[PDB]
RNA sequence: AGGUUCGAAGACGAUCAGAUACCGUCGUAGUUCCGACCAUAAACGAUGCCGACCGGCGAUGCGGCGGCGUUAUUCCCAUGACCCGCCGGGCAGCUUCCGGGAAACCAAAGUCUUUGGGUUCCGGGGGGAGUAUGGUUGCAAAGCUGAAACUUAAAGGAAUUGACGG
């Protein structure tokens, strides 16, 4: 995309999944968008804003969409560092 | 596992692992201070002794080669060396 | 045996590439594997990496940041002169958008962009794109 | 022998089942009298075989779920299975069998040393695998 | 076509096997390719047992059991009925059939 | 007259889901065809590639059946692919069309080089693959056409490339095989990774957590 | 033609080209 | 495998030339046994003096009497 | 949960000791060994309660960031979870699928079982082995219950566990709808749930005959 | 040299329309050993060797290193028999949407149009034909090397459905 004139010659701009980079194609149904619900600190409800994770299709079929997921939450502090 | 710390593996697979497929290559065997019976000095024995050896001063034997480790004699205390 | 440290580095990156791992260990180091890393890390195409120095030929661990599609060899070196170096490109790169052929120059190891702004050709080593 | 139902008489049977279970009630009689009505059967053979089947079901439900659905029997039978509702949990033993690893597991968590906790004599003899091959 | 991994014979790490006659028609068969049934049965049949007991001078006699091991070439052990055709999927199962003892 | 079954396909009818490429990005299947004809309304040029008759041996001697493959596609940056087989010529038509259409992928466009207007060729090399048929589409500089065998240049030109030298190898007498090999080449390309793809991707929400407040009242 | 008897044959005729050519 | 080495042009080319012989194209084509034995000895057209007027029949699945002559 | 109003109780530690949580199989996964603390001279491995409580928490979150209670769907094919299931879709306003998942629930749209979930739960990776399957063709995320020897093919939020026995498995679905509820609107986070823990319970129908007609002759003396 | 058994050839007896066979009874060469030849097998994993990398699991053989315990004897350790693990080299096995392939299938037959680790042998539609001829080896049987004329539109591989089966 972007030639040289400045605009965006694309139709779209695919997702990538959030633990091995690679492009969620379109037709890549096995991968998914999941959100997780962070709380606050007082009362530990939900607040309205969340964090959103990407899989694709490949990691979440080789079995380790889990481990990627919360190693995702561990990084951004949703699951703690004693884990 | 993807994330593998590969730089800083725990110690215990470390000792776990062979000796050249450690991340940097470490000798199993050791050096230990061998005390025969009824003397007083102190020698030095391969914990892999492929030689009988010998207390100098006193006449029996000391370790019997095996196929992995010496075989200490009874009543011979053995102390390593700087770990 | 092994004849290539290079060619089994750059296969060694590209299986765990497409494993999708984080890491990949390169048990034999070289001079040449450093400047090849160094190039594609420069570019973008890996990240940081180490090298364990034990006494004998070190190791590399290499930290994969999920955007190499291609780290091959050429193994036999051949002579590649700049009136041929577009051949090589045409030959090798997916494309003349992103690529790049990293060969040896008597001014260092460098890509091929880098080597047609200086005016050098020398012996090809490999790509990455 | 030979009546077994055909799925023409079967599937009919349910189906009026499942609009019409109020209207309809344990006497073959009747439930041939209102299967006049609720739906149209060319045959006389048929009306009173499927009525036949619909007392066969409704007896069986009576006292049972089955493949047939009623969204009533679905409601009534969740808000019935209340509990066994006991005294108190099961799970609020005064003693827990706790293996010696385990409580090392609760005191790295911080939460050992605990009243209600007991530790147990750990089995020796670490044969737990079955004898391989046949026998 | 190779029907089975194991070319139909329990060798792997061997370059020969020798040789064994059928118990059948005496076929040489390869001892690894053959089929073997080894086979416990009663000296005494089933219906005579008791005549034999009865008739025993001993109060308590065992009547003793023909420990026969027989070595078949797959032919005699399809002809028998001892091996049976089975599915491609069958085929790959290992484990002895049940001997529905109860 | 269209009454839709599935969540996706309420949510295109009353006018929630803006474009075709919202649904792309996040990657949710097409489960009625009536979905994409709103979005690409009379773009779609229909073509049948070949008609082969199936047989299948019976004690009747044998019976066929035909199966239908069918390219379709707006010459913009949309290409789809089916295949029905059916008793009936006409009946497969219309269900390879039907399959052709949920089967439809975006096709990126790159340049061959020195990006000026729009883009006209493949943004890098791509292989397909199907059966034996290997299909490598390769970028070409602007005017060049599409150069390749007439299955794989109908399939290029409704995908919108309009510069492409293609090589094949394989079997690519087998039609059905020689198509699919270069539709899948055609669907990788964004799957493809670029450089000017580096960048790190932003979030929005997947159109069924957006309007989820609306499909309880509606979709119920 | 089995191909072993087939090979059998052909070693006649060829023991029978060897005699001819002997035999001048 | 096939060798790639930097000094293995002798053995490339001499392995292409040695195995260029297994292919029917080349092989009648620089032999010269096709050559001699070709009635025609390489020439497109040839004259010739009809000896007589032939017929030949068709192969298995057709039934015809093709028109030649011996010439 | 990283936060101290999210940290685990003593009362909690207890009643999954009780259960049974603690406990596993004697086969070890290799993508379920980081859960696993270590392995007893039983040959039963042990689970890291801190670690089952994280991911506990972590699906919390995730189930709680769906607007409509509803678009998440609980399914247990097996006897020891159709009434836990039941009951956590009572309570949190989920959808259940008790017994039987048929397959093409959702890949085909024909059928009247066919629906559009959000997110999946599943009791047993083994069992349930065909909703998660066909989780991968319709773009839906999982958590799944566990075991020391399940497959996480398709698995996202496995939470370490005890599937097999059936108190364990009543407390993880107590728990997870307790700490869905807690963290929405519905639990003020200070007094203990109303709910008692052995509702979600599966009880045998051997005893489900016997035990209600034994509390009559216990109520009556 | 020795020849027990078995057994090419051969004979007879069966069977069959015929039966130079399959079945039975004999039975030569051989089968056995020593020496000298021959160099061929579906000599098969129909699958080059060396090297690197890329899943999981349970076993098994060898060696080594650890550890609850039971057992052997004695007075303790080793040390053997088991039990629970780890490492390396092996014969393999199960499973997997790693990937490949035409598929059968293969953790190699993977890391291949994103094509290059090193290096041998070797194939080029089917027949003619492993034939003719030349050379060379051999006591011979034969082995190694090895065409052409001519002829042909298919021959083949894997899977699918049917039909058929003593
Ligand atoms: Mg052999
Ligand atoms: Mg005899
Ligand atoms: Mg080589
Ligand atoms: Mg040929
Ligand atoms: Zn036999």
């Amino acid at each position: 995309m972007q030639n040289d004139a400045g605009e965006f010659v694309d139709l779209y701009v695919p997702r990538k999944c959030s633990a091995s980079n690679r492009i969620i194609g379109a037709k890549d149904h096995a991968s998914i968008q999941m959100n997780v619900a962070e709380v606050d600190k007082v009362t530990g409800r939900f607040n309205g804003q969340f964090k959103t994770y990407a899989i694709c299709g490949a990691i979440r079929r080789m079995g380790e969409s889990d481990d990627s997921i919360l190693r995702l939450a561990k990084a951004d502090g949703i699951v703690s560092k004693n884990f | 596992p993807l994330a593998k710390d590969l730089l800083h593996p725990s110690p215990e697979e470390e000792k776990r692992k062979h000796k050249k497929k450690r991340l940097v290559q470490s000798p199993n065997s050791y050096f230990m201070d061998v005390k025969c019976p009824g003397c007083y000095k102190i020698t030095t024995v391969f914990s892999h002794a492929q030689t009988v050896v010998l207390c100098v001063g006193c006449s029996t034997v000391l370790c019997q080669p095996t196929g992995g480790k010496a075989r200490l004699t009874e009543g011979c205390s053995f102390r390593r060396k700087q770990h | 045996v092994r004849m290539n440290v290079l060619a089994d580095a750059l296969k060694s990156i590209n299986n765990a590439e497409k494993r999708g791992k984080r890491q990949v260990l390169i048990r034999p180091c070289s001079k040449v594997i450093v400047r090849f890393l160094t190039v594609m890390m420069k570019h973008g195409y890996i990240g940081e990496f180490e090298i364990i120095d034990d006494h004998r030929a070190g190791k590399i661990v290499v930290n994969l940041t999920g955007r190499l599609n291609k780290c091959g060899v050429i193994s036999p070196r051949f002579d590649v002169q700049l009136k041929d170096l577009e051949k090589w490109q045409n030959n090798l790169l997916p494309s003349r958008q992103f690529g790049f052929i990293v060969l040896t120059t008597s001014a260092g190891i460098m890509d091929h962009e880098e080597a047609r702004r200086k005016h050098t050709g020398g012996k090809i080593l490999g790509f990455f794109f | 022998m030979g009546r077994v139902r055909t799925k023409t008489v079967k599937k009919a049977a349910r189906v009026i089942i499942e609009k019409y279970y109020t209207r309809l009630g344990n006497d073959f009689h009747t439930n041939k009298r209102v299967c006049e009505e609720i739906a149209i059967i060319p045959s006389k053979k048929l009306r009173n075989k499927i009525a036949g089947y619909v007392t066969h079901l409704m007896k069986r439900i009576q006292r049972g779920p089955v493949r047939g659905i009623s969204i009533k029997l679905q409601e009534e039978e969740r808000e019935r299975r209340d509990n066994y509702v006991p005294e108190v949990s099961a799970l609020d033993q005064e003693i827990i069998e706790v293996d010696p690893d385990t409580k090392e597991m609760l005191k790295l968590l911080d939460f050992g040393s605990l009243s209600n906790l007991q530790v147990t004599q750990p089995t020796v003899g670490m044969n737990f695998k079955t004898p391989r091959g046949p026998v | 076509t190779k029907k089975r991994r194991n070319n139909g014979r329990a060798k792997k790490g061997r370059g020969h096997v020798q040789p064994i006659r059928c118990t059948n028609c005496a076929r040489c068969v390869p001892k690894d390719k053959a089929i073997k049934k080894f086979v416990i049965r009663n000296i005494v049949e089933a219906a005579a047992v008791r005549d034999i007991s009865e008739a025993s001078v001993f109060d308590a006699y065992v009547l003793p059991k023909l420990y026969v091991k027989l070595h078949y070439c797959v032919s005699c052990a399809i002809h028998s009925k001892v091996v049976r055709n089975r599915s491609r999927e069958a085929r790959k199962d290992r484990t002895p059939p049940p001997r529905f003892r109860p | 007259e269209w009454m839709p079954v599935t969540k996706l396909g309420r949510l295109v009818k009353d006018m929630k889901i803006k474009s075709l490429e919202e649904i792309y990005l996040f990657s949710l299947p097409i489960k009625e065809s009536e979905i994409i004809d709103f979005f690409l309304g009379a773009s779609l040029k229909d073509e049948v590639l070949k008609i082969m008759p199936v047989q299948k041996q019976t004690r009747a001697g044998q019976r066929t059946r035909f199966k239908a493959f069918v390219a379709i596609g707006d010459y913009n940056g949309h290409v789809g692919l089916g295949v029905k087989c059916s008793k009936e010529v006409a009946t497969a038509i219309r269900g390879a069309i039907i399959l052709a259409k949920l089967s439809i992928v975006p096709v990126r466009r790159g340049y061959w080089g020195n990006k000026i207007g729009k883009p006209h060729t493949v943004p890098c090399k791509v292989t397909g693959r199907c059966g034996s048929v290997l299909v490598r589409l390769i970028p070409a500089p602007r005017g060049t056409g599409i150069v390749s065998a007439p299955v794989p240049k109908k399939l290029l030109m409704m995908a919108g490339i309009d510069d492409c030298y293609t090589s094949a190898r394989g079997c690519t007498a087998t039609l059905g095989n020689f198509a699919k090999a270069t539709f899948d080449a055609i669907s990788k390309t964004y799957s493809y990774l670029t450089p000017d793809l580096w960048k790190e991707t932003v979030f929005t929400k997947s159109p069924y957590q957006e309007f989820t407040d609306h499909l309880v009242k509606t979709h119920t | 033609m089995r191909a072993k008897w087939r090979k059998k044959r052909m070693r006649r005729l060829k023991r029978k080209r060897r005699k001819m050519r002997q035999r001048s | 495998g096939k060798c790639r080495g930097l000094r293995t042009a002798r053995k490339l080319r001499s392995h292409r030339r040695d195995q260029k012989w297994h292919d029917k194209q080349y092989k009648k084509a620089h032999l010269g046994t096709a050559l001699k034995a070709n009635p025609f000895g390489g020439a497109s057209h040839a004259k010739g003096i009809v000896l007589e007027k032939v017929g030949v029949e068709a192969k298995q699945p057709n039934s015809a009497i093709r028109k030649c002559v011996r010439v | 949960g990283a936060l101290d109003v999210l940290q685990m109780k003593e009362e909690d530690v207890l009643k999954f000791l009780a259960a049974g949580t603690h406990l596993g199989g004697t086969n070890l996964d290799f993508q379920m060994e980081q859960y696993i603390y270590k392995r007893k001279s039983d040959g039963i491995y042990i689970i890291n309660l801190k670690r089952t409580w994280e991911k506990l928490l972590l699906a919390a979150r995730a189930i709680v960031a769906i607007e409509n209670p509803a678009d998440v769907s609980v399914i247990s094919s097996r006897n020891t979870g159709q009434r836990a299931v039941l009951k956590f879709a009572a309570a949190t306003g989920a959808t259940p699928i008790a017994g039987r998942f048929t397959p093409g629930t959702f890949t085909n749209q024909i059928q009247a079982a066919f629906r559009e979930p959000r997110l999946l739960v599943v009791t047993d990776p083994r069992a349930d082995h065909q909703p998660l399957t066909e989780a991968s063709y319709v773009n839906l995320p999982t958590i799944a219950l566990c075991n020391t020897d399940s497959p996480l093919r398709y698995v996202d939020i496995a939470i370490p566990c005890n599937n097999k026995g059936a108190h364990s498995v009543g407390l993880m679905w107590w728990m997870l709808a307790r700490e869905v509820l807690r963290m929405r609107g519905t639990i003020s986070r200070e007094h203990p749930w109303e709910v008692m823990p052995d509702l979600y319970f599966y009880r045998d129908p051997e005893e489900i005959e016997k035990e209600e007609q034994a509390a009559a002759e216990k109520a009556v003396t």
